[PDB]
């Protein structure tokens, strides 16, 4: 039973360095090759190489003389050091666990990671500005109510978007990121609710960002029609 | 109160088992008394200065050990004996009241009083209930466990007068081992303990566990006057005086006749003649020199620390997984990073063979192993005995061909009931058409056909070429030979890194300056485990020394330089005459400083610091070390004992003896020097 | 280096057929190859070391063969819990590359997608920047037209889709439309509908909501 924690940034300047770390929570480090792998958006996958526990590297020709790859045995830890980063350097790091017997065997990738995106940029980190999507009347054809919660002008991709501090789990619909023309992403969190609990349970929106460090939240109500009664 | 001290013979012994052996000497390493070690001489004194004022000797002893509690008595003198843990009604004790037709164990926490005091005489018409005297207790509390035991653990002979009884008690965990025996000494000398051999065999055994740290002894008042010379006095003036030992966990020998009866015994720890019977299984040791260890011993308990690991093995994934493949490529899938419980495999099916090549199954089970392999595949039924080292290739040892160097185990059992099938039967293929063998743990996944020589079969049989992967076709209408079979071969790997699958034992605490026994991450030792600054690789574990003798191992969870000394000299060298000749013993040290025993600085018997002695038993100095126990003369004899060095050893009576003379000398240890003429 | 090339791009069928996803390479490599599964964005999990051998945890519908240059994957059932791009791994050298991905896709029969249109929020009206989202739920392929109408007028290409992907249990698709206006753009129509073309909807659905009348 072992896992892999990453950690790292979420955007990087050009022409500087990229560096990320993987917590080894399940066992100590002496079978597998904890190492990385990159995953450019809409595109396949890509190695990057494998650190043994004995100082043992080996990366890939393609981009063998800008990553220097390093393990912390004391503290369990491995992180990869990618000087030189670029604009095709835009990609989806994962860790996982490779090992080849000395039988002969090759086992695959056993455990992997949980995905920690690095854009290289140099814009802001604009994190707040979030907006509700707020019901109608008109909106219940069929007996639901549909409730968004408009992230818009965000700027890293990264988002966790949960509902109701991860209660509601049905009809939650998370959209993939779409650029916008200033180069701020929008997405929404729509969520099918049925019309009988509009005004009982709490309709909670958290929006979650590591480099902003902006964990708001924000409850969704419907329009009040009636301005008199 | 001034106590003094007695030395036990050759008493106070134990059978350890309880089974029935006939001409077997078993060595084991558990708790029992060593003889000639001081004992307490409390003498009991019975007098009454008062109706409320009683004077007798209760002392709360500690017994650290447990301890012989004699039973000196003459016909009611001790009855009962306490057994407390705190003395502060803090946890569970436990009365051993064996009376007359009454022998109710109690165990309720009661606080009753600080001295307990024992009488036959009724208070109040007391033929009515119990005639154990309600004076003992003051209150009551919830009752855990009783015993109603009917037979009597108490020997009462009123007749012989003396009473030499031996009592051991057992504090373990587990039982209590009680163990009571009597005997009568045939002549009328002093409350001496008399010279011989004995043993003990247990009565009745309680499996509740009491963390006992004081002891308290019970004696009956008895008095029922307050003049000498009374119906009670005088005539049967008989104040008895009990003695008190203590355990040390030292190794033991036992011997079993054909009825199953001990004769002598033999405690490595008392003296170099004793510690060659130990090494070498035998009691009537030859003239000369043997090889044995010095008096150090085992502790109570060892340490066992093992990696920290929660996580259980996925062994039942593999066995009574869903469906098989066919051996070209067998399901092999590692083990790493949990915790071996090898006792859910034998849950699983009747095995038809459990073939361990390597390891045996008993010490299999605990060995942290760095990692696990678990090849499962199906063969055909009669072809299971050819995966083994060796077995030259048959038509199926072309797929998987075991090593020569195997260290682990086969497992494999029939599955007709899961596997055979009225018309499925093709899915489990065998590879027939091979061109060479294959290496260990190699598979040979391919579906290319075999050319035979005439023309390259392209991808076509035709005439002579034939396809490979043919069926077996495990139908249920074969016999014992034709039915497929499960086999689970798991291959156990030994490499130099931190261990990753161990067996299920827990860890126990880090006790340096101390001899206990070595058990880290399989490794066994047995030498001093104390702090070190060796310089050893960052990730390299069982580090060794210039000799094949494990010197140091890093502590499997926090990461430790702790080297692993001998307890002992080991050039300690012992010179036998012979059980039938003499019992004087000279010790040779081979090349080492003064003596200093760490273990043993200020024992009983210490053969060194006899500078003043006469009649042999001196301290010289040789080449090859110190020579203690013997003396030196300027003549020469044969080789009679061989020390070393051009030294030799000879047990002769004395260089001045005349037969016919009034002056007879002793058969003291002499050393000669060798001569070539 | 090794270049894993896989010839079934896109295997599009219904629950219960049989997918068959081929692998071929360059160097022949003896019998170790891999298959993984990510299915909405996560890592890819392992299904079938060297070809042949299951994983701990993996269902029985997945099932690999083949030798050489050419291996196949051949799952038995397609449950609904499938839909993801299937991957294969060269582990033979140092060098372990990947294939282009194999986004098999399941096809289910016509449904019906619910419009409900959100109504400009008050909260983004006073900064400026709002956008109205013609959302759609549970419907067929992701083959639609979504085409905005404001005060009877078609739009200039001034709005962004976000389509999902299928979904794990009942196999549809899901589709947002913000149309993204500044303050003062979305001051002077009052008028603003969502044009939803799609096969199984015959007649295109007028839904219309006001800006701040209802």
């Amino acid at each position: 039973q072992v896992q892999l924690q990453e950690s790292g940034p979420g955007l990087v300047k050009p022409s500087e360095t990229l560096s990320l770390t993987c917590t080894v929570s399940g066992g100590s480090i002496s079978s597998y090759y904890w190492t990385w792998i990159r995953q450019p958006p809409g595109k396949g996958l890509e190695w990057i190489g494998y650190i043994y526990y004995t100082g043992s590297t080996n990366y890939n020709p393609s981009l063998k003389s800008r990553v220097t790859i390093s393990v912390d045995t004391s503290k369990s830890q491995f992180s990869l050091k990618l000087s030189s980063v670029t604009a095709a350097d835009t990609a989806v790091y994962y860790c996982a666990t490779d090992y080849y017997d000395s039988s002969g065997y090759s086992y695959g990738m056993d455990v992997w990671g949980h995905g920690t995106t690095v854009t290289v940029s140099s814009a802001s980190t604009k994190g707040p500005s979030v907006f509700p999507l707020a019901p109608s009347s008109k909106s219940t054809s069929g007996g639901t109510a549909a409730l968004g919660c408009l992230v818009k002008d965000y700027f890293p991709e990264p988002v966790t978007v949960s509902w109701n501090s991860g209660a509601l789990t049905s009809g939650v619909h998370t959209f993939p990121a779409v650029l916008q023309s200033s180069g701020l992403y929008s997405l929404s969190s729509v969520v099918t609710v049925p019309s009988s609990s509009l005004g009982t349970q709490t309709y909670i929106c958290n929006v979650n960002h590591k480099p902003s460090n902006t964990k708001v939240d924000k409850k969704v109500e419907p329009k009040s029609c009636d301005k008199t009664h | 109160t001034r106590t003094q001290s007695y030395t036990n013979s050759f008493t106070r012994g134990v059978y350890y088992p309880d089974k029935v052996f006939r001409s077997s000497v078993l060595h084991s390493t558990q708790d029992l008394f060593l003889p000639f070690f001081s004992n307490v001489t409390w003498f009991h004194a019975i007098h009454v200065s008062g109706t409320n004022g009683t004077k007798r000797f209760d002392n709360p002893v500690l017994p650290f050990n447990d301890g012989v509690y004699f039973a000196s008595t003459e016909k009611s003198n001790i009855i009962r004996g306490w057994i407390f843990g705190t003395t502060l009604d803090s946890k569970t004790q436990s009365l051993l009241i064996v009376n007359n037709a009454t022998n109710v164990v109690i165990k309720v926490c009661e606080f009753q009083f600080c001295n307990d005091p024992f009488l036959d005489v009724y208070q109040k018409n007391n033929k009515s209930w119990m005639e154990s005297e309600f004076r003992v207790y003051s209150s009551a509390n919830n009752c855990t466990f009783e015993y109603v035991s009917q037979p009597f653990l108490m020997d009462l002979e009123g007749k012989e007068g003396n009473f030499k009884n031996l009592r051991e008690f057992v504090f373990k965990n587990i039982d209590g081992y009680f163990k009571i025996y009597s005997k009568h000494t045939p002549i009328n000398l002093e409350r001496d303990l008399p010279q011989g051999f004995s043993a003990l065999e247990p009565l009745v055994d309680l499996p509740i566990g009491i963390n006992i740290t004081r002891f308290q002894t019970l004696l009956a008042l008895h008095r029922s006057y307050l003049t000498p010379g009374d119906s009670s006095s005088g005539w049967t003036a008989g104040a008895a005086a009990y003695y008190v030992g203590y355990l040390q966990p030292r190794t033991f020998l036992l011997k079993y006749n054909e009825n199953g009866t001990i004769t002598d015994a033999v405690d490595c720890a008392l003296d170099p003649l004793s510690e060659t019977k130990c090494t070498l299984k035998s009691f009537t040791v030859e003239k000369g020199i043997y090889q044995t260890s010095n008096f150090r011993v085992q502790p109570t308990e060892s340490i066992v620390r093992f990696p920290n690991i929660t996580n259980l093995c996925p062994f039942h994934e593999v066995f009574n997984a869903t469906t098989f493949a066919s051996v070209y490529a067998w399901n092999r899938k590692r083990i790493s990073n949990c915790v071996a419980d090898y006792s859910v495999i034998y849950n699983f099916a009747p095995f038809f063979a459990f073939k361990c090549y390597g390891v045996s199954p008993t010490k299999l089970n605990d060995l942290c192993f760095t990692n696990v392999y678990a090849d499962s595949f199906v063969i055909r039924g009669n072809e299971v005995s050819q995966i083994a080292p060796g077995q030259t290739g048959n038509i199926a040892d072309y797929n998987y061909k075991l090593p020569d160097d195997f260290t682990g185990c086969v497992i494999a059992w029939n599955s007709n009931k899961l596997d055979s099938k009225p018309s499925g039967n093709y899915n489990y293929l065998y590879r027939l058409f091979r061109k060479s063998k294959l290496k260990p743990f190699e598979r040979d996944i391919s579906t290319e056909i075999y050319q035979a020589g005439n023309k390259p079969c392209n991808g076509v049989a035709g005439s002579n070429c034939y396809s490979p992967l043919q069926s077996y076709g495990f139908r249920p209408t074969y016999g014992v030979g034709h039915q497929p079979y499960r086999v689970v071969v798991l291959s156990f790997e030994l490499l130099h890194a931190p261990a990753t699958v161990c067996g299920p034992k827990k860890s126990t605490n880090l006790v340096k300056n101390k001899c206990v026994n070595f058990n880290f991450n399989g490794l066994t030792g047995t030498g001093v485990l104390t702090e070190s600054n060796k310089k050893f690789l960052p990730f390299q574990q069982f580090g060794r020394d210039i000799a094949d003798t494990t010197d140091a191992v890093r502590d499997p969870q926090t990461l430790e330089i702790l080297d692993i000394t001998p307890c002992s000299f080991g050039g300690v060298s012992v010179i036998t005459p012979g059980t039938n000749t003499s019992n004087q013993v000279a010790v040779l040290y081979q090349g080492v400083n003064c003596t200093e025993v760490p273990v043993a600085i200020h024992a009983d018997q210490l053969t060194p610091t006899w500078r003043v002695y006469s009649t042999g038993s001196n301290v010289f100095q040789t080449r090859a070390g110190c020579l203690i126990g013997a003396e030196y003369v300027n003549n020469s004899y044969e080789c009679d004992i061989p020390i070393g060095a051009g030294i030799c050893a000879s047990y002769q009576t004395q260089t001045k003896s005349h037969r016919r003379a009034r002056s007879v000398a002793s058969q003291s240890i002499i050393a000669y020097t060798m001569s070539l003429g | 280096d090794i270049q894993m090339t896989q010839s079934p791009s896109s295997v599009s069928a219904s629950v219960g057929d049989r997918v068959t996803i081929t692998c071929r390479a360059s160097q022949g490599i003896s019998g170790w190859l891999a298959w993984y599964q990510q299915k909405p964005g996560k890592a890819p999990k392992l299904l079938i070391y060297a070809a042949s051998t299951l994983q701990s945890g993996v269902p029985s519908r997945f099932s690999g063969s083949g030798s050489g240059t050419d291996f196949t994957l051949t799952i038995s059932s397609l449950q609904p819990e499938d839909f993801a791009t299937y991957y294969c791994q060269q582990a033979n050298n140092f060098p372990r590359t990947f294939g282009q991905g194999t986004k098999v896709e399941i096809k289910r029969t016509v449904a019906a997608p619910s419009v409900f249109i959100f109504p400009p929020s008050d909260e983004q009206l006073k900064s400026g920047t709002a956008s109205v989202v013609c959302l759609l739920n549970n419907f067929y392929p992701r083959e639609a037209k979504v085409q905005w109408k404001v005060d009877n007028a078609l739009q200039s290409g001034n709005s962004q889709e976000s389509v999902t992907e299928q979904d794990s249990k009942d196999s549809t698709y899901s589709l947002s439309s913000t149309l993204t206006l500044s303050k003062a753009d979305y001051e002077k129509h009052k008028v603003y509908a969502c044009e939803v073309t799609h096969q199984g909807l015959s007649s295109p659905v007028t839904k219309s909501f006001n800006r701040g009348e209802c």
